[PDB]
């Protein structure tokens, strides 16, 4: 494996990759140099007697297909299936270091046999020396040699660790130790490919300095190749991180497949020793009963399992230094996790993520609960809050995503919200029309603007925007539902600023969970995210706002969002029903939730309460005759409703009522009553309700 | 409202329910028939459908009617008058069960509603005419004839019993149930022979019996053309731009143009295939007719046929079916919203999909899904078989899962298979220049390039008025059943009438054409891969081979696509001895062999399965080379078998009109952007319908022949295999005890898992393929055609920069041509599950809601909670039975099942340390004859045994640390998981593996089939152990699947206690910090502040254990603040606001805080309850851990509505540690991931009975 190692080092600058090892060796001229990459080396073919590069598109084109062909390769996993659950293999583990590169697949030898066979010394386990000291006797009654003997079958059990730690710590010393060092000559080929990507990218570079082309564009293109280094080196940390993994498991699962049943087996032929010798001594006693000795030995005799210490997870723990722990707590995947807090009057907005972004806010802004925790309230005019970091400035090769909720209170004229642009390169957020825009240029002048609709004001919006570049995927999500998935094969190098701008220009909004992360998010990954935020235990209108007490509402019925109920007197009675398709301009009624504690103002889940309707002051009641709700003008007839909502349906509330939800009825001439239901005939989305502020 | 009537075929006629009738299509030539009258203006005739067929149709031959369906004849059928009383009585239990639910009724009182208007296209607009074929139908009075109104007739099947229809009536090639005006409509209709199909688009992870073939309902057959009556009566069956088919190639699939009312029928993503084009240009049409209907109903004046009717009547009824509106005068008008809404959920309302879905039956999932041969039902009138309320899946009878009902493989009693003698299909016959037959169901359909529209390219006049108009194929079915009235009476006219006089109609005449259809071709392709993997019955000694040519050559031969060890595996011979070896392993190997797949990130894909290639060699020649390389080198493209052309119209230039009017020139600008993105969305629509019926369907064939294939080599394997034993001698017979059926199931889920892979696969291909080489072709000339917009915009402004006063609209137009309206796929598209014995609690009683019926005996001495909770102590009758379904059983072989519960064992009795630790006790026991599985505890272990027949014993177990100072599993509820495998049995506690082993010698395991939960051996009269949530799966499970479960049994609304149990409120509490877990408080002797001491450790007579003592320090207690919620729970939720107290002597103190500290830290003030201005006395309970976890956080609060937070309360330390409030943590919880180990972290610990000094 050494001499494989060593083939991927050169001194000469304009070298190139093989990938014949013999070949390689064989160069007089060393002008070779041997590497794994096959996408790499694949694509340089491809392109090689093609028209030289001689405009910044080129360069930027051909750097990112440098970029994902060596992510592609270096991070390839191929997952098969171990007595130990599954392993995330290394595909190109066996074409370095010169490991079952016989033939065929190195996964296909891999699976075929067993990960014993990775190292070259196996076998190496010897038998340590026992001593069992015997029971030695005077007489006793049962009542004490029992103590005794309790005694001794602890020795013996905890000789029988001794023993199993000893076992353990040959598999450190003499296995462990191989695996090690097959993981540190891994991680040197790793760098040694990254140095020679680097080496290439700088001689073309170089290459193309002596052009003609604006100093602007060489130095454009020079910070993208500064920012395409940057996530080179996270690509290989990412496949350092799997060879690690991948050989550490391997290590414990040969622990567990290779030596763990030599020592059942010698420990096998040294419990019947034990268990003679306690026979022996227990025969030897006078003082006890027959019966009483067989009992004896019954319990003082052991089996296999009484010597089986194996807990593959203790192993694990184990072999987990401090170091682990703290890059685990070090290791974020957040640029930007904003933070506001309202304190007594000491405001305090920052990032947490670690990397200490520089915000700086106007004294102006102010903080209300928005969703769930303090939102930025950006109301007067001219409000800007700017963030400040290097890794804003994206680049060429490079994948991130923003996500947060936005709540207008404005309109819907075309407003700026969020950009991070320099003259044209950069992305942008505006209003426009009734939705939003999103917008990224490129510097050579290649644009792709989305127009995002519903995003009318006094609602709740929650925006996640994700750019992949290893697969040229943009995707926009609007709450929990996909609105674009286009390609941005054709966006060239975004460089633009250090520092993205929030504005406001008129419109005041609400701004909360502002998060800017390093990495492409997944569909799975909003839907979770916008479902567990708004898991808090506080009821909201339609619009989103927390539900509050004493405030004046209309109430509508999720089967039918346009229709709100309104009071109809039938045989001196008083019921709520829906607006018929003809008389659909009736004003709707207005409603109102009272609470034991008047003092209370924001609702929350399981909350009994009592509905109050607006002249008389009616509230609700349950009719004993007809099952419909009627108005009563008295809280003490009153019904104490119990409030509650369902977890995927969070702007709608349910009603309660002895265990049973409030829903509607089926059509009654031109009449669809609100009841408390017990059918199950009737959908069971017929009993979830939403108030909107009146 | 509808009421369904009762007789019988032998009723003497009354004239009023069972008459005379003269059918339509008898054309004044006699021959009555016999007519029953189910339900108002609806007719039933059990007599076959012999109009336009010739007699000796009826027979089969050499012939054929349809080329997509597989003909069944039965001249024989209906014949005799029983016969017919079955039928009658099939179709009144059919109607009752359609009547059933709200939908049905719904559906069969807007049919009854939908009385045919009296007259059509021939007739003045001044007058109504009741003479016609498609109005009236006689009827004989005479032991002389009479006219009657009606709207449907029934009549009994065809030629082709398994081919149901519906005919309306065209006079003079005109319909006029095409005209808005509709008429009366005939169906053939049979019970019997009911249709198959297959759910191989549907994914139900690795299930024994799924994908083995269902037959469906009769009731959704029968709605199914009901909602053609519907559309027929309501006169918007029109006809428009169809879905030809392509014929020019020899691999595509031939069939009739299809009409767009089919598709809208079926529902889901048939609409799709319809272009925007085509459903504005059905809505105008069906829009015109109404508005030609309104115009004759306000024209109308007289009647001339039957002056007896009432004309208001009949206007106030034609008012209510077509939803117009009386103005004040007394006008008619349509109402545009009224009239939407009515289409809509005509054409998108009542479809087959949602029938399903609300009715729980099961349907094909798409129009152009493969159809396989019918079956014939053996009885419909046994309830024991086909009940009203829930049909073939009965509830009762354990077949409600998965619609067990209508499996092919489990309700095998319910249905019969025809046979292939009287079955006549069109079939191809490909001679290479031997001679293959195809059926033609299994080729490749391609819609031609001639159905779709281009009314794209058409010029648009934009005037200050224009609209846009965007019909979503999609209708809330809630909200159509909502609108049902089940009170509500009918007030239908008279059906009696004037006799009919005019007899003029045309009868459709049909006419057989040949089934075989013979093709000369050199190509092999997937239909000579697929033949080449089947030999005849005949043949016994065959032979697995990898060449192709040569399992074409040889029958003995048979082509297969998996590794050569397995085809080297399958075809070894072994002794006697080495048998039940070679066969697991060969198993095993087919099982791997599949489930093949490799991971890919470069497509926005998955994962790709390489063998395609090989099993169909489809495409440009798939299987040669590298199937993977030829894919990531050429997209997606390679597999298909005929790139399709694409048809994208260059989109008309808009003319927009010169409004001197500022207001009504600038509406016009926002019209011409409105109707661009609508042009945009309907180029969307016409690439995801060219998509849908030009490439899709080829996938879907891939997956068909897929799936075939697979069938085809377990078939292939299962006969081998079978040879072999054959050829041993009766003795090695003896010795050997294999069961086929264990071989059979394990093939079927490995045959599912690969079809669930393969599925993935295309589907993400498709997908792909549709994002990459459609959509930018279509989005380009979009750009194009926006470019010409702007630049039409731009000179329409400045030849009126004299007028409109402008610089405004021209930034508004350059801001918005420039973005592009997005693509969004879900416009045009639509837990573990393999559970067998979840076990759960309903009534103070424990019941199994598997689905499978499994008989649960609970005795008296077994204590139940609402918390799923169940305790078994030491007396007799603590026990628990659970007889399993012997057909529901995990598998005995293979041994591949898994079992997961929560647990919560007791704390060792302190002086009984010996008896713990040597005493086992049975708490699960499954064995019959000393064979089976079961879960014991030996004191500090939890042993799950594994014995076979022969005796050999494989234990795994767990073992959790006695020595520690806080053991986190020592009476703490956690979750158990236990799975097995073939090979390896595994152990994972709280989603986390914890041990294994290797039971390869395990010989054969026999399910005792009767699970006890009793706790058994020498165990103490106090011992007693907790268990939850039991359930057993019949799979290996992995683990992200059982950490995914334990996440998700472990949430909860409330808060639990140290134990895990839920946290109560007025429950006396002892506090322990995760940051301090070796401290605890106790009250200051002088000052008012909790002090920091150390727990206490067992330090009495044993080394062998070791333990810290937790009820000790102040004795807290939560106390609601507001006491608003009912008092009947007293349950803690979270984010409640509490009072956090503590018992002092006899008082209750409480803890408060200081309002105003400069410091981040402040010692906590504990002081007797009261009010004051100086504290707060406020605390909220939150969670942030978002993994699970029993430690919760408290936080104080200036007050319930204010959003000023205090701080968390915590402990810190300078040594000195103290009970402090910290806003230094506030920010430490946010900073991801959670710290379990912080200082804010805290647990309650009540007295437990499992707890000890």
């Amino acid at each position: 494996p050494i001499n494989y190692l060593q083939a991927q080092n050169t001194n000469n600058e304009k070298f190139s990759l093989s990938s014949d090892f013999v070949e390689v060796v064989s160069s007089k001229d060393k002008s070779l140099v041997y590497s794994f990459l096959s996408n790499v080396m694949f694509y340089l073919d491809s392109i090689k007697d093609n028209s030289p590069i001689d405009t910044d598109k080129k360069y930027y084109l051909w750097l990112r297909e440098i970029f994902r062909n060596y992510s592609f390769d270096i991070t390839a996993t191929q997952e098969i299936n171990t007595d130990c659950g599954i392993n995330k293999v290394v595909t190109w583990f066996g074409k370095a270091l010169n490991i079952l590169n016989t033939s065929d697949s190195f996964v296909e030898e891999f699976q075929n046999l067993g990960p014993i066979s990775l190292i070259n010394k196996k076998e190496n386990l010897s038998m340590p020396i026992i001593e069992i000291y015997g029971i030695p006797m005077l007489g006793l009654p049962l009542n004490d040699l029992n103590e005794k003997l309790f005694n001794i079958y602890l020795k013996n059990i905890l000789y029988f660790k001794k023993v199993y730690f000893n076992f353990l710590d040959q598999w450190w010393t003499e296995y462990y130790s191989q695996y090690f060092d097959l993981i540190c000559m891994a991680k040197q080929s790793i760098l040694a490919q990254e140095k020679l990507i680097k080496q290439i990218i700088q001689n073309k570079l170089q290459d193309l300095f002596k052009a003609d082309i604006s100093m602007d564009k060489l130095n454009l293109m020079n910070l993208a190749t500064e920012k395409t280094f940057i996530d080179l080196s996270n690509e290989s940390q990412i496949a350092i991180n799997n060879i690690n993994d991948f050989l550490n498991k391997s290590a414990i699962c040969v622990f567990d497949t290779n030596i763990y049943p030599k020592f059942i087996s010698f420990m096998e032929q040294c419990i019947n020793s034990v268990n003679s010798n306690v026979t022996a001594f227990i025969q030897k006693c006078t003082n006890i009963t027959e019966d009483e000795k067989l009992q004896l030995i019954k319990l003082n005799t052991f089996m296999n399992i009484d010597f089986e210490f194996f807990d593959i997870q203790s192993i694990k723990d184990l072999i987990t230094s401090e170091t682990d722990l703290i890059k685990e707590e070090k290791e974020s995947d957040y640029n930007l996790f904003l933070f506001t807090l309202q304190e007594d009057n000491n405001k305090v907005i920052e990032d947490i993520s670690g990397k200490n972004t520089l915000v700086k806010y106007s004294d102006s802004i102010s903080l209300v609960y928005g969703v769930n925790g303090d939102a930025l309230y950006l109301k007067e005019p001219d409000e800007s809050v700017s963030f400040s970091n290097k890794a804003f400035e994206n680049g060429l090769t490079n994948s991130f995503s923003i996500c947060f909720w936005l709540r207008n209170l404005g309109e819907i004229i075309t407003s700026k919200l969020i950009e991070n642009k320099a003259d044209n390169c950069g992305w942008e957020i505006y209003f426009e029309n009734n939705g939003l825009v999103f917008s990224i240029v490129d510097c050579n002048g290649n644009e792709e603007n989305i127009y995002l609709s519903d995003v009318i004001s006094k609602n709740w919006y929650y925006i996640s925007i994700s750019i992949d570049r290893l697969r040229n995927q943009l995707l926009i999500f609007i709450n929990d539902k996909l609105i674009a998935n286009q390609s941005i094969e054709q966006i060239l190098n975004i460089y633009s600023s250090n520092t993205i701008s929030l504005v406001n220009e008129n419109n005041p909004i609400y701004i909360e969970g502002l998060s800017i992360l390093n990495r492409s998010i997944t569909s799975e990954e909003v839907v979770n995210n916008y479902f567990s935020y708004l898991n808090n235990s506080y009821i909201r209108d339609i619009s989103g706002e927390r539900l509050e007490y004493n405030k004046t509402y209309e109430l509508y019925n999720y089967v039918f969002p346009e229709n709100s109920l309104y009071e109809v007197t039938e045989n001196n009675n008083i019921y709520l029903s829906i607006k018929d398709t003809n008389n659909l301009n009736i004003q709707g009624a207005k409603f109102k939730l009272i609470n034991i504690d008047a003092n209370k103002q924001y609702v929350q889940k399981w909350d009994e309460g009592v509905v109050c309707l607006l002249d008389e002051e009616k509230y609700v009641d349950i009719s004993s005759e007809n099952n419909r709700i009627q108005l009563v003008n008295s809280k003490d007839t009153a019904k104490r409703i119990i409030f509650n909502n369902d977890i995927f349906m969070p702007n709608c509330l349910t009603f309660a009522y002895n265990n049973k939800y409030l829903s509607l009825s089926l059509r009654d001439r031109n009449y669809n009553w609100m009841i408390c239901n017990n059918n199950d005939n009737i959908p069971k989305a017929a009993h979830l309700w939403a108030l909107k502020g009146i | 409202p509808v009421t369904i009537n009762n007789f019988n075929y032998n009723d003497p006629i009354d004239n009023n329910n069972i008459i005379m009738m003269e059918p339509p299509f008898a054309r004044g030539t006699g021959r009555y028939y016999k007519a029953f009258k189910i339900t108002d203006r609806i007719w039933i005739i059990p007599e076959r459908y012999t109009f336009g067929y010739k007699p000796e149709d009826f027979n089969k031959s050499s012939g054929i009617f349809n080329r997509d369906v597989c003909e069944y004849y039965d001249p024989d059928y209906l014949n005799t008058n029983d016969k017919k009383n079955i039928f009658l009585q099939t179709m009144i239990k059919l109607f009752n069960r359609i009547k059933s639910k709200p939908l049905g009724e719904k559906l069969l009182e807007m049919i009854i509603n939908g009385i045919p208007y009296l007259g059509d296209r021939r007739v003045p607009l001044e007058e109504f005419n009741t003479n016609i074929a498609s109005v009236t139908v006689n009827k004989l009075i005479s032991n002389r004839k009479k006219g009657i109104f009606a709207n449907l007739i029934i009549f009994g099947p065809g030629p082709v019993l398994n081919e149901n229809e519906t005919i309306d009536i065209g006079i003079q090639n005109h319909f006029a149930s095409r005209e808005g005006f509709g008429g009366i409509m005939q169906m053939k209709f049979c019970p019997e022979y009911v249709s198959v199909f297959n759910n191989v688009q549907e994914n139900k992870g690795a299930s024994i019996f799924n994908r083995r073939g269902y037959f469906s309902d009769p009731a959704l057959i029968l709605m199914h053309q009901l909602i053609y009556v519907l559309h027929g009566l309501y006169g918007i069956k029109v006809d428009d731009l169809p879905i030809v088919p392509n014929e020019k190639k020899f691999f595509m699939q031939s069939t009739d143009a299809i009409q767009a009312e089919e598709l809208y029928t079926f529902g889901g993503q048939d609409p799709s295939i319809i272009t925007p084009s085509t459903d504005k240009s059905i809505y105008d049409k069906v829009l015109q007719n109404f508005r030609g209907i309104v115009d004759r109903l306000n024209k109308v004046l007289v009647c001339i046929s039957d002056p007896n009717i009432n004309i208001n009547i009949y206007k106030n009824k034609f008012k209510d079916k077509y939803k117009f509106v009386e103005d004040s005068e007394g006008k008619y008008s349509i109402d545009v919203e009224s009239f939407d809404k009515l289409y809509k959920s005509l054409m998108f309302g009542f479809t087959e999909t949602n029938i399903a879905e609300n009715y729980k039956i099961k349907t094909r999932a798409s129009y152009f899904s493969d159809s396989l041969p019918p079956v014939k039902i053996k009885n419909l009138l046994d309830n024991e078989i086909y009940t009203i309320e829930e049909g073939f899946n009965i509830s009762d009878k354990d077949m409600e899962k998965e619609y067990r009902g209508q499996n092919k493989a489990i309700n095998k009693q319910a249905y019969e298979e025809i046979s292939k003698e009287h079955l006549a299909v069109y079939k191809i016959q490909m001679c290479k220049s031997i001679c293959i037959d195809v059926d033609n169901e299994d080729l490749f359909f391609i819609a031609d390039k001639n159905s779709f529209s281009d009314d794209l390219s058409k010029n648009e006049r934009i005037e200050y008025n224009t609209q846009s108009n965007y019909i979503e194929n999609d209708f809330p079915i809630n909200e159509l059943i909502l609108d049902t009235d089940l009170i509500s009476k009918i007030e239908l006219p008279s059906e009696n009438t004037e006799s009919l006089t005019d007899f003029n109609v045309d009868v459709p005449v049909y006419e057989k054409q040949p089934a075989i259809k013979k093709i000369f071709t050199d190509e092999n392709t997937i239909f000579q891969y697929l033949y080449s993997q089947t030999f005849p019955l005949d043949i016994r000694d065959i032979s697995l081979t990898s060449s192709f040519d040569d399992a074409l050559l040889f029958s003995n031969k048979v082509y297969s696509f998996f590794s050569m060890d397995y085809i080297k595996t399958a075809n070894k011979v072994v002794e006697a001895g080495l048998f039940a070896g070679w066969v697991k392993q060969i198993v095993n190997d087919f099982v791997i062999e599949a489930n093949k797949s490799n991971t890919m990130d470069k497509i926005a894909i998955s994962l790709i399965v390489p063998y395609i290639g090989l099993a169909l060699n489809v495409g440009n020649e798939t299987a040669k080379g590298n199937f993977e390389n030829a894919f990531e080198i050429a997209g997606a493209s390679i597999l298909l078998e005929f790139i399709p052309e694409l048809l994208i119209p260059v989109v008309g230039a808009f003319l927009l009109e010169s409004y001197d009017n500022k207001n009504k020139i600038i509406k016009t600008i926002d019209n011409a952007l409105t109707k661009r993105n609508e042009k945009w969305s309907d180029m969307y629509g016409l690439i995801v319908a060219q998509w849908l019926s030009t490439v899709n369907t080829q996938f879907y064939t891939i997956k068909e022949g897929m799936y075939k294939a697979l069938n085809y080599q377990a078939q292939a394997l299962e006969e081998i295999i079978k040879y072999r034993y054959n050829i041993y001698s009766e003795k090695e017979k003896s010795n050997i005890n294999i069961d086929f059926n264990d071989i059979n199931s394990k093939l079927n889920e490995g045959i599912n898992q690969a079809i669930d892979n393969i599925n993935n696969f295309i589907n993400g291909c498709s997908v792909s393929y549709l994002m990459k080489k459609m959509i930018p072709l279509a989005v380009e000339k979009l750009l194009d055609f926006d470019n010409t917009l702007k630049k039409n915009l731009l000179n329409y402004i400045d030849e009126n920069k004299l007028y409109l006063i402008a610089e405004y609209e021209k930034s508004k137009v350059n801001k918005y041509l420039k973005t592009i309206m997005p693509f969004d796929l879900s416009i045009y598209t639509n837990i573990l599950n393999n559970i067998i014995l979840n076990l759960r609690y309903k009534d103070n009683n424990l019941i199994d809601l598997s689905g499978y019926g499994a008989k649960v005996e609970v005795y008296d001495g077994v204590e139940l909670n609402d918390k799923n909770q169940f305790k078994l102590t030491s007396s007799a009758n603590s026990k628990i039975r659970v007889t399993q379904n012997q057909n529901i059983i995990f598998n005995s072989v293979f041994l591949d099942f898994s079992v997961s519960f929560w647990i919560r064992i007791p704390k060792y009795k302190n002086d009984g340390i010996q008896n713990y630790i040597h005493n086992e006790y049975t708490i699960i026991n499954c064995m019959k004859n000393n064979s089976g599985w079961k879960i014991s505890i030996r004191g500090n272990r939890i042993i799950w045994t594994l014995i076979d027949i022969n005796g050999k014993t494989k234990s795994v177990f767990f073992e959790y640390n006695i020595r520690e100072d806080i053991s986190e599993y020592i009476n703490r509820w956690f979750f158990v998981t236990i799975t097995n495998n073939l090979n390896n049995a595994k152990i994972y506690i709280n989603g986390k593996l914890e041990s294994n082993t290797d039971i390869k010698d395990i010989r054969e395991v026999i399910a005792n089939g009767e699970i006890i939960f009793k706790l058994d051996g020498d165990i103490d009269r106090t011992q007693f152990i907790w268990m939850k949530y039991f359930s057993i799966f019949n799979t290996e499970l992995s683990q992200s699947n059982i950490e995914e479960r334990y996440k998700i049994q472990s949430y909860s609304e409330y808060l639990k206690d140290f134990w895990g149990n839920p946290l109560m409120y007025n429950k006396e509490y002892y506090m322990f910090n995760a940051g301090n877990k070796n401290s605890y408080i106790k009250l200051k002797k002088d000052s008012p502040v909790g002090e920091i001491l150390t727990r206490s450790k067992y330090n009495q007579n044993s080394k062998y254990i070791n333990y810290r003592d937790l009820y000790i320090g102040e004795k807290f207690i939560i106390r609601r603040k507001s006491n608003s919620q009912s008092i009947n729970d007293d349950i803690v939720r979270k984010e409640d606001y509490i009072y956090l107290d503590f018992f002092n002597l006899n008082q209750e103190w409480r803890v408060y805080t200081y309002k105003y500290f400069k410091k981040e830290e402040e010692k906590l003030f504990l002081a007797p309850i009261s009010d004051s201005d100086e504290f707060y006395n406020t605390i909220q309970i939150k969670e942030y851990d978002e993994q699970p976890t029993y430690s919760c956080q408290l936080l104080f609060k200036k007050d319930e509505e204010s959003t000023d937070e205090i701080g968390l309360i915590g402990i810190h330390r300078e040594y000195k540690d103290y009970f402090c409030i910290s806003k230094w943590y506030l920010k430490e919880v946010k900073r991801k991931p959670y710290n379990l180990k912080l200082g804010c972290n805290w647990q309650f610990i009540p007295k437990d009975e499992g707890w000890t000094e």
